[PDB]
């Protein structure tokens, strides 16, 4: 089956908050 | 003891350091093991009916102290139970034969099955 | 005498009351309260209760939540494939009786309309201990069976 | 793009003594041995469980369980039949019929809460003006049969007299709110 | 009674009507009483001011308690 | 205008007893529905309300004159429409009491309508003593067949 | 090839009745079947007052109770113009956020029990049975705490609840760490979740995801930063936003959103003004028991608010809060009467479970339970 | 060798927690109902929120009005355009407060 | 509001509000065309169909009122385009624009009966399988017409007979003086 | 030089400025087909001219973002392409011009909103 | 499907279309739910025709469109095993009333 | 009777019945009729409380009140018939059990319920249920007992209807469900006597519909022994032909001469001897059911049929036998 396999590679974990950390 | 057939053994493995705070009329011995550890497991009741026990045998005088809702042992709320209309507990006889179980007033099992017809026939 | 029959009934009832694995029809929140009654604090694996995920091998069926008129055939079809010494527990107001949705068109007025019920855990969100006490009442219902004495008539 | 994303996410960890770190943390399953170690720490720690029938979970005086019709200390059911709880009830569990009793003071000939058709939200306890209907912390009233679960007109809700010793306590401690 | 024979089928515990008709009427000073409830104005009924101009005891409708002038 | 309405609805609810739960006309009340719509949300009167004994007006009109606000509507209805002239506004001041000065059942027919005339529970149907509430009653706009006035 | 994939583990996903059209083990389309939990909520609310309507909301989402009462209350204050105090707002958030924690603690470890990790479920449920010691203590019922009333909040906290919520928040970073050390590092977890149910942001927007499934894709969109509906504009907290969209990002968010919710709990605790608990407008808030008994004008309102209701003026508003599942919004048309008029409940899980069709295309049949995991599909709202 | 950097020492078993059981009134709470300025000043129409609102002004637009408006709108200069809700993502590990809130 | 200036005047046909969330009560013909606008537009970018709220006004002539909510994740605003279609007026479906509209329109047709044009798979989503009648209308009684379901000699089957229950007690709380 | 848009699916475009210039020129050319006295054409013309101008002046994508404050150039390209779709759609089923009657009812209510309800920021 | 019923003619055309669809689908109906022995194809055609004729006096085109839609819904939920079969077998003077009730 | 309702499942029918044999194959259809037309049913059960559980439904909240009672002990039968105006009797056995003999289970009970209902003056209609052809001098001791039961219920209590249902077919029956599960002996069906028996089965729903129809009827159907025969007078072999149409199996009958059968059923007839063990309820080979199988008297004579109840029975092909599909 040519279905897209779930490739378990990705970018490393980096907690991505929003830009409103200090001064909105 | 002599009950290796129940979780009553877990309660009797308690009581090893616990202090006995009062005992109600039915015989249920109310224990307290505080200070040591495991909050939520520092108030229990030994039902004094080692077989055929179940919940709701704990009277209202203690059912407060034992669920941690209050800090008043049943020996302290017994001076507050109302004398005029005060009623003893009933163990929740659910299923244990009719006339012990509760019945509505039309169940045909209740002695004195009332008729609801609002019109009074002639 | 009859004493041997009394003890063999005590034994059968001790078995069926010790290991009573329910097919937990956990519909809605009373399944979240049932999950708390299966959780760490009030163990149900303590009392032998093992939540089966299949109706095939299960002594009980703790229907919880709002039995919808569309989940009525599925509940009945599941109840029809439990082995005969089965019981049903209604947990929560919506499952035992009409409940908050008694007058809803899509809600059956209590599972007592689909499956025959043996212990109705009361309280719309029953305390996890209340469902646990409902099961400790189902255990009483087992301890009052004496099926051997009735097989001897 | 996923091809280039893979090429770059694998060219980020591409320096010796870092390929080695990742190889010894994916061969000597090391992420997983921190799972097993935590699991063991919890295997040996005390257990947050409760042998139920003998000790029960913590509650509060605001806990809403089995409905109980209160009484005034001197007998006389507190339930004057205003029908406010019959009105406020979301599930319409309470059916109240009222009749001037021979004494002359109004009272409910029929006060039947249908516990099965009841959501235990405590609206009746709030709506009642004299605190006539309150929820007793019982919550342990599982009934073998549904008809028993329909609490009769002022007779089984009158079993709150047994629970008054705890209901009066909870009310004396909650009335501050 | 007969009204109380509609909801109570026990007929062994005294009927609430009798439990309140056997409590004595409470003497007071003025011409108006409070009867806030049992004792705690927040655990009793809404305060019901009763008039005691009549000679016979004037019952409190909510609690059944009876008050007399006590002049 | 709104401050005048709030002022007056505070005076009316000042010496008025808290009988709304035990009042037969609890739901269908002008005083409750004007306080919950035009009167103020709070009351500053915290003193001893005046109270009034319950006059015996017969086997039809249950009377709780403490609730009555002395608006005089019934004492006008019995004098004019019913035309029997038995009710009266006895006394002056807050001590005002509506009813017959001597125990006198309202011998007039057509004097059961004083309950609909009454904007307050005070005068209520004694036959409909407490049996129901203003919200339970499903209403049908039927006619009557007792007398041929229809 | 059609497969009637039902509830794998009952009592976790109750009435899940997908009808998967498979291709060997690769799923070609997932057709969820709704209505098995369709109680007449959007009809029953048209028949009851605005007070009687509130208990349905804690019964809409059964794992995050008070968030929906908070979304309803904010829809009968949007109409009523019913300004609530500062303490009511702070308690209302301290419990909407305790509810975010109560939900992520379930929707993570029930998901993690569908994937296979059995212990995180029971640890998180001990944590949830600690937070239900707060629900049950502040209102009465452990789950359905009909507590966030329209005007303000039902009744003040007990005199020992902030101390206990503090003694819980101190020990809750460790519980999140354990739920994280047990699942985040695992190669059996990442493998079971990375690149599973990846939702490009255009898809999460199209299908109206608007939840933790709209911040997986990277769309920075939290209705506590977008439309601050309480002290949220005062409280400091960072909304974790994913970068890939796979079910491993949504898990990492739900496990960080469970820490920022801890920050919000600790703030609401440290700054909770001693003010009135309900709006002073006693025609929208039933007066206390003490007042209605002593004051005749309060008794009249306690009577016309527990029987009649508010009669909120005629309008129609869509008030949407950030419930844990997502943007739970209650579109509340209001005829002038005391009963609502088509109180439509936009509930995420009706928009998320739509996403199952395209999320779980070409994923293996064993992934279709992971997708249902990370969508936090609770069928009460569907 | 695990998640125990002298911080898991905050353990779940409390053993001293809800030390004052709830229904024990050591301190009688007060829970203010109304602000002090609104106890003896019960004027309501000023405080009213339900009914103290401007009435709905539903006025009809006919073709003349909208062609007038379209001709009046000469140009869409900037600041006649809706502002964008600008939100970018930025990696942060535990810098907010130092991990301590 | 910028959205009303650019929008063709004909598309916002009937009404327009300016508080409690702004709405463009449009006509059913110009609806999906109006939904095409406000989306795929640079200064009005909604992209997110939050909700499709059927609302039934029995006293109108166009009974229902299909209230399309719309969020604009870009400009952080929320617009509520509405319509009006009676029981037998097929209204344009916007599943082609916002694919979330699929289930919402299935629910609007199920509850109310406002069939949707060129909506693929327009099938009763919420109510029972053999359900006849549209619940969230006004004239549909709460307890339903034939919606009790009990087991019987037709074993393994729950029938669907005419309904009978404790009568729903409708309380006439509404007071005069509004 | 841009690593990636935080948004998933919106792939970073290296030639952002060039395709933006292309799209805005296409938009200015295609908008001519709508009547001039329509608010839609004034809006499209104005903002497309502003963005095309700022894209021609500045060189880096970062400066395009900084001056033209509309998020990221990838989302800007999404907006411009969606606008081209809309103009090519609006040509069809032309809604321009006000009809003869045009009964439009500005039910402009102004209820005060408490602000502890969501609204938006 | 757009309501091309700008007239009774198109509506009647699609009525005949739905009738042909149901008739040509009766095979699967009889198969899935096992009526090929209790009911005859003549009888199922008779019932479908009596349905389409029982609601033939509809001078409104859109009402006919909606009726055909309800019918297609019923069929599609009968073709597939969505609804059961014990109803399909069922789907196929004053004094005698007075003696029973008052209504 | 004093009916205040519209249909059933919440209506009232003034019929507070005590269906003595409710926890049985005929009982579940009769109780469902009586409690779906909205009338109370005081189902009395004999042993395990799980017996009438399948009857707590099909009746709305006390319309079906299962009660405990001992068959041989009165003052309990009087307690079950305390609040009742209809008393149907379905208590019957096809096999002798070591404790209750054929008379003590078919005749000495029906007579006992008859007497204790006579005493409880107020039982308006007392229906007595016995098999068709249960006339004295019938071979099967079950039918002789069931004939004595009729004779003693009419004598001790006149105007007492007596249904005479012939072998009843339906789900969980004792006629078809033993043949299947013996076709599970590889299609081997032992039709006894060579299928020369002529008996008229009847869909149990229609027997119930007749038992209720004699309640809803007027003063008639009192003391009139109906014969709930049914349509399509069959033969055992022919009836078996219809089973194999439902259960997908190939007809593989065999003939058994009556001596061979009575010898094969000679065991399980020592019931009174083997005291310390109860035998497993002879399903297919029952010496008494075989004695009944011999003579084809199980045909409705000119006695009252379904036609005298405005009722026409269902067939035995199609749904009224579709309980066999669960054997395919
Ligand atoms: C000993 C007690 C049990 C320890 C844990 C058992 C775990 C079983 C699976 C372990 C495993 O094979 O993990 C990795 C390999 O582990 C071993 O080799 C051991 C799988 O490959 P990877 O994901 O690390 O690398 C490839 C990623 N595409
Ligand atoms: N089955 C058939 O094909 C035919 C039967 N009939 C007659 O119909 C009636 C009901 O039939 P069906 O329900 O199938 O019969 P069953 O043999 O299944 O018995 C039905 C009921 O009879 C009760 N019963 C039988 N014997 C006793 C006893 N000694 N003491 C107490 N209760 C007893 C059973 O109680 P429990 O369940 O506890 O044992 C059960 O409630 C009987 O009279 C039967 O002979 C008529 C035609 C033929
Ligand atoms: S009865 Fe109450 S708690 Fe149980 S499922 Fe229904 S709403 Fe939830
Ligand atoms: S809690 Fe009280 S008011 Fe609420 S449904 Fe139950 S009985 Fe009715
Ligand atoms: S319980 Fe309370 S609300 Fe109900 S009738 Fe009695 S006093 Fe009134
Ligand atoms: S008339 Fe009765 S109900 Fe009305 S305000 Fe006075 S006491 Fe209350
Ligand atoms: S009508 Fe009623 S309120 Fe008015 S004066 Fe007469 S008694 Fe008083
Ligand atoms: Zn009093």
């Amino acid at each position: 089956a040519a279905a897209a396999a779930a490739a378990a590679a990705a970018a490393a974990a980096a907690a991505a908050a929003a830009a409103a950390a200090a001064a909105a | 003891r002599c009950l290796p057939d129940g979780n009553l053994l877990q309660t009797k493995i308690h009581n090893i350091g616990a202090t006995l705070v009062g005992v109600d009329k039915f015989g249920n011995k109310y224990y307290q093991k505080l200070g040591d550890t495991q909050y939520g497991r520092h108030r229990w009741v030994e039902y004094a009916s080692k077989d055929r026990y179940n919940a709701s045998q704990v009277p209202a005088e203690w059912h407060g102290w034992l669920h941690f809702i209050t800090d008043h042992t049943g020996d302290e709320l017994l001076s507050l139970k109302p004398k005029r209309y005060g009623l003893e507990h009933k163990e929740n006889f659910s299923g244990e034969g009719d006339a012990y179980i509760y019945h509505s007033k039309g169940h045909t099992l209740n002695p004195g099955q009332k008729n609801w017809t609002r019109y009074q026939s002639w | 005498a009859e004493f041997v029959i009394s003890k063999v009934d005590d034994l059968m009832n001790w078995a069926r009351t010790g290991s009573i694995w329910p097919m937990t029809f956990g519909l809605a929140c009373c399944a979240v309260e049932m999950m708390h009654t299966g959780a760490a604090r009030y163990d149900l694996d303590r009392f032998g209760i093992i939540f089966r995920p299949s109706p095939r091998q299960s002594d009980c069926m703790i229907v919880a939540g709002t039995l919808t008129n569309k989940m009525a055939p599925a509940l009945r079809k599941v109840y029809d494939q439990m082995p005969e010494p089965r019981w049903v527990i209604s947990m929560g107001s919506c499952a035992n009786g009409g409940g908050y949705y008694h007058y809803s068109y899509s809600v059956v007025r209590g599972c007592d309309r689909i499956v025959p019920v043996d212990i109705y855990v009361p309280g719309c969100p029953p305390t996890a201990e209340a469902l646990l006490y409902g099961l400790l009442q189902l255990q009483k219902k087992i301890n009052r069976r004496k099926d051997f004495l009735h097989w001897w008539n | 793009d996923d091809e280039e994303a893979e090429q770059l996410a694998k060219e980020i960890s591409k320096d010796w003594s870092t390929v080695f770190e990742r190889s010894m943390n994916t061969l000597f399953l090391t992420e997983m041995v921190r799972g097993l170690s935590l699991t063991l720490k919890y295997f040996f720690d005390p257990k947050v469980t409760i042998n139920y029938p003998f000790e029960k979970g913590p509650l509060s005086p605001r806990f809403r369980g089995e409905h109980a019709l209160r009484r005034y200390p001197t007998g006389e059911e507190r339930c004057i039949a205003c029908k406010l709880c019959e009105a406020v009830c979301p599930a319409q569990a309470i059916t109240i019929e009222a009749e001037e009793r021979e004494d002359g003071s109004r009272r409910t000939t029929r006060y039947d809460i249908d516990m099965t058709k009841c959501i235990y939200c405590g609206f009746c306890q709030e709506a009642c003006p004299v605190d006539a209907i309150v929820e007793g912390p019982n919550f342990e009233f599982a009934t073998e049969t549904h008809e028993e679960l329909l609490y009769d007109k002022e007779k089984l809700l009158e079993n709150g007299d047994r629970w008054e010793t705890e209901i009066a306590e909870n009310l004396r401690s909650e009335s501050l709110y | 009674g007969n009204h109380t024979a509609k909801w109570m089928q026990d007929r062994s515990k005294k009927s609430p009507m009798e439990l309140i008709s056997e409590v004595p009427p409470i003497k007071v000073d003025g011409r108006i009483v409070a009867c806030e409830g049992d004792t705690n104005p927040a655990l009793g009924h809404p305060i019901e001011f009763i008039c005691l101009d009549l000679n016979e005891p004037a019952i409190c409708k909510y609690c059944g308690l009876r008050y007399v002038q006590d002049h | 205008a709104k401050k005048a309405r709030e002022g007056v609805m505070e005076f009316l609810l000042m010496n008025h007893p808290l009988d709304c739960p035990i009042c037969d006309q609890g739901g269908e009340c002008d005083l409750q529905d004007q306080s919950m719509a035009f009167g103020s949300d709070r009351g500053r009167f915290t003193e001893m309300k005046r109270s009034v004994v319950d006059k015996n007006l017969g086997p039809l009109v249950k009377t709780v004159m403490t609730r009555c606000i002395q608006c005089t509507r019934c004492v006008r209805f019995a004098s004019e429409v019913a035309g029997v002239q038995d009710l009266g506004i006895l006394g002056r001041g807050s001590g005002e009491e509506i009813g017959t000065y001597v125990e006198k059942l309202m011998t007039s027919e057509l004097s059961g309508n004083v309950i609909d005339i009454c904007p307050v529970g005070a005068l209520t149907s004694k036959p409909f003593a407490f049996k129901a509430r203003n919200w339970e009653l499903k209403a049908t706009e039927t006619i009557d067949v007792s007398d041929a006035v229809g | 090839f059609t497969l009637n994939f039902g509830p794998q583990h009952p009592a976790a996903h109750g009435v899940l009745r997908l009808v998967l059209e498979m291709n060997g083990e690769v799923v070609e389309r997932a057709e969820p079947h709704i209505g098995l939990l369709h109680r007449g909520t959007e009809k029953l609310i048209e028949y009851k007052t605005y007070l009687q309507a509130l208990p349905y909301f804690d019964r809409s989402d059964y794992v995050s109770m008070m968030a929906q009462e908070h979304a309803y209350s904010l829809a009968v204050e949007k109409l009523l113009n019913c300004e609530v105090p500062l303490r009511a707002q702070y308690i209302r958030v301290l419990f909407c956020e305790i509810t975010r924690i109560l939900n992520h603690l379930l929707a993570l470890t029930t998901h993690a029990m569908d994937v296979g990790a059995l212990t995180p479920f029971l640890w998180a449920f001990e944590e949830r049975e600690k937070l239900l010691e707060f629900y049950e203590r502040v209102s009465g019922a452990r789950m359905h705490a009909s507590f966030i009333r329209p005007g303000g909040v039902a009744q003040d906290l007990p005199l020992g609840l902030c101390r206990d919520i503090d003694s819980f928040t101190q020990q809750f970073a460790s519980r999140i760490d354990e739920l994280e050390e047990m699942l985040t590092g695992n190669r059996i977890w990442k493998q079971r979740l990375v690149d599973i149910g990846t939702v490009t942001a255009q898809q999460a927007k199209d299908w109206g995801f608007s939840g933790v499934m709209l911040r997986g894709p990277g769309v920075c969109w939290d209705l506590r930063r977008a439309a601050p509906y309480d002290v949220y504009d005062q409280l400091d907290f960072d909304v974790p936003v994913g970068t890939r969209g796979d079910c491993y990002d949504r898990y990492c968010i739900r496990i960080e959103e469970m820490r920022q919710s801890l920050r919000i709990i600790v703030q609401c605790l440290n700054q909770m003004p001693s003010g009135m608990i309900k709006a002073d407008d006693r025609k929208l808030c039933p007066p206390s028991r003490c007042r209605m008994k002593l004051s005749m004008e309060s008794s009249i309102h306690h009577f016309e608010l527990y029987t009649e209701g508010f009669s909120v003026p005629a309008s129609s508003t869509y008030t949407a809060v950030e419930a844990p599942k997502g943007e739970f919004g209650v579109f509340l048309v209001s005829n002038g009467s005391n009963r609502p008029y088509r109180c439509k409940i936009r509930a995420p899980g009706f928009a998320h479970l739509q996403g199952l069709d395209f999320m779980s295309k070409h994923h293996m049949l064993a992934d279709v339970v992971t997708i249902i995991g990370t969508q936090d599909i609770v069928f009460g709202e569907v | 060798p695990c998640a125990h950097p002298e911080y898991l020492e905050a353990v779940p078993k409390a053993t001293e927690y809800r030390l004052r059981c709830p229904a024990t009134i050591d301190e009688e709470a007060i829970v203010p109902s109304s602000d002090p300025e609104t106890v003896y000043n019960i004027v309501y129409h000023g405080r009213d929120q339900r009914r103290n609102r401007p009435p709905i002004r539903r006025y009809v637009l006919t073709k003349d009005n909208v062609v007038q408006m379209m001709n009046e709108k000469k140009s869409f200069d900037v600041s006649d355009f809706p502002k964008v809700y600008l939100t970018t993502v930025e990696e942060d590990l535990d810098t907010r407060g130092g991990g301590y809130e | 509001k910028y959205s009303w200036e650019t929008l063709p005047k004909k598309w916002v046909k009937k009404m327009e509000r300016s508080e409690h969330g702004n709405r463009f009560d449009t006509n059913t013909d110009y609806l999906f065309q109006l939904l095409c606008f406000l989306k795929l537009h640079t200064y009005t970018r909604v992209q997110v169909l939050i909700d499709i709220c059927g609302v039934d006004y029995p006293s109108r002539k166009r009974r229902f009122e299909v209230v399309y909510n719309l969020l604009s994740t870009r400009y952080n605003s929320r617009i509520r385009v509405q319509t009006s279609a009676d029981e037998v007026t097929r209204i344009s479906s916007v599943v082609s624009l916002f694919p979330s509209a699929g289930w919402w329109e299935r629910e609007v047709w199920d509850m109310f009966g406002v069939s949707f044009i060129n909506h693929p798979d327009l099938r009763r989503i919420l109510t029972d399988y053999g359900f006849e009648g549209h619940p969230l209308r006004k004239d549909f009684p709460l307890s339903g017409y034939v919606q009790v379901r009990y087991d019987d000699p037709e074993k393994r089957v729950v029938s669907e007979p005419i309904e009978m229950t404790q009568e729903f007690r409708y309380f006439d709380f509404a007071s005069p003086w509004e | 030089v841009k690593q990636t848009t935080g948004i998933v699916g919106l792939d970073v475009v290296p030639n952002a400025r060039a395709v933006l210039i292309d799209l805005y020129s296409k938009t200015l050319k295609e908008i001519q087909a709508v009547p001039e006295d329509e608010g839609y054409r004034k809006a499209v013309e104005s903002f497309t001219r502003q963005r095309l101008n700022v894209c021609k002046e500045e060189e880096d994508w970062e400066m395009i973002e900084k001056r033209l404050g509309c998020g990221q150039v990838e989302e800007l390209i999404e907006e411009a392409r969606d606008e081209l779709t809309l103009i090519g759609k609006m040509i069809e089923w032309d809604p321009w011009g006000v009809p003869d009657d045009y009964e439009c009812e500005v039910i402009e209510n102004d209820a005060p909103i408490p602000k502890h309800v969501p609204q938006h920021r | 499907v757009p309501p091309n019923s700008a007239n009774l003619t198109e509506a009647r055309r699609r009525v005949f279309d739905f009738f042909r669809a149901a008739c040509r689908s009766i095979p699967t109906i009889m198969d899935i739910y096992n009526l090929q022995d209790v009911v005859a194809p003549s009888q199922l055609r008779y019932a479908i025709s009596a349905q389409i004729r029982n609601n033939a006096h509809i001078t409104d085109p859109k009402v006919i469109d909606l009726l055909i839609f309800k019918g297609m819904e019923e069929l599609t939920d009968i073709v597939d095993h969505a609804k059961q079969r014990h109803h399909i077998i069922g789907q196929y003077d004053f004094l005698k009333n007075f003696y029973t009730s008052n209504y | 009777l004093a009916r205040k309702g519209t249909g059933g499942r919440s209506s009232v029918s003034g019929i507070v019945a005590t269906v003595f044999g409710a926890t049985g194959f005929l009982g579940r259809y009769l109780v469902q009729q009586l409690a779906k037309m909205g009338s109370q049913v005081l189902v009395p059960f004999r042993g395990s409380e799980d017996s009438p559980r399948h009857l707590k439904l099909m009746g709305d909240l006390g319309q079906v009140v299962p009660m405990k009672f001992d068959p041989r002990d009165e003052d309990s039968i009087k307690a079950v018939m305390a609040k009742a105006n209809v008393v149907i009797n379905l208590i019957g056995r096809e096999y002798e059990t070591r404790n209750f003999s054929f008379e003590d289970a078919n005749h000495h009970i029906a007579e006992k319920l008859a007497l204790v209902a006579k005493e409880h003056g107020g039982i308006m209609r007392y229906i007595q249920v016995s098999c068709l052809g249960a006339s004295v001098s019938s071979p099967s001791r079950m039918l002789r007992a069931k004939a004595a039961a009729e004779e003693a219920v009419l004598n001790a209590l006149p105007e007492a209807t007596i249904m005479r249902p012939a072998t009843m077919i339906g789900t969980e029956d004792r006629i078809l469900n033993p043949w299947s599960m013996f076709v599970k002996k590889y299609g081997f069906l032992p039709l006894i006597g060579g299928g020369t028996t002529k008996f008229q089965p009847v869909y149990v729903v229609d027997v119930a519909a007749a038992i209720v129809a004699a309640l809803k009827d007027d003063g008639s159907s009192m003391g009139k022994t109906y014969e709930l025969g049914g349509p399509d007078v069959f033969t055992t072999h022919e009836l078996a032909e219809i089973m194999y149409d439902m259960i997908r199996e190939w007809p593989r009958y065999v003939k058994l001469p009556f001596p061979i059968a009575k010898a094969m059923a000679a065991p399980r007839d020592f019931m009174v001897n083997k005291v310390p063990f109860p035998l497993p309820s002879p399903q297919i080979f029952n010496l008494d059911q075989i004695n009944a199988l011999t003579t084809d008297t199980l045909v409705s004579d000119n006695a009252l049929k379904f036609q005298d109840l405005d009722l026409v029975p269902h067939k035995l092909k199609g749904y009224p036998v579709e309980f066999l599909i669960q054997y395919r």
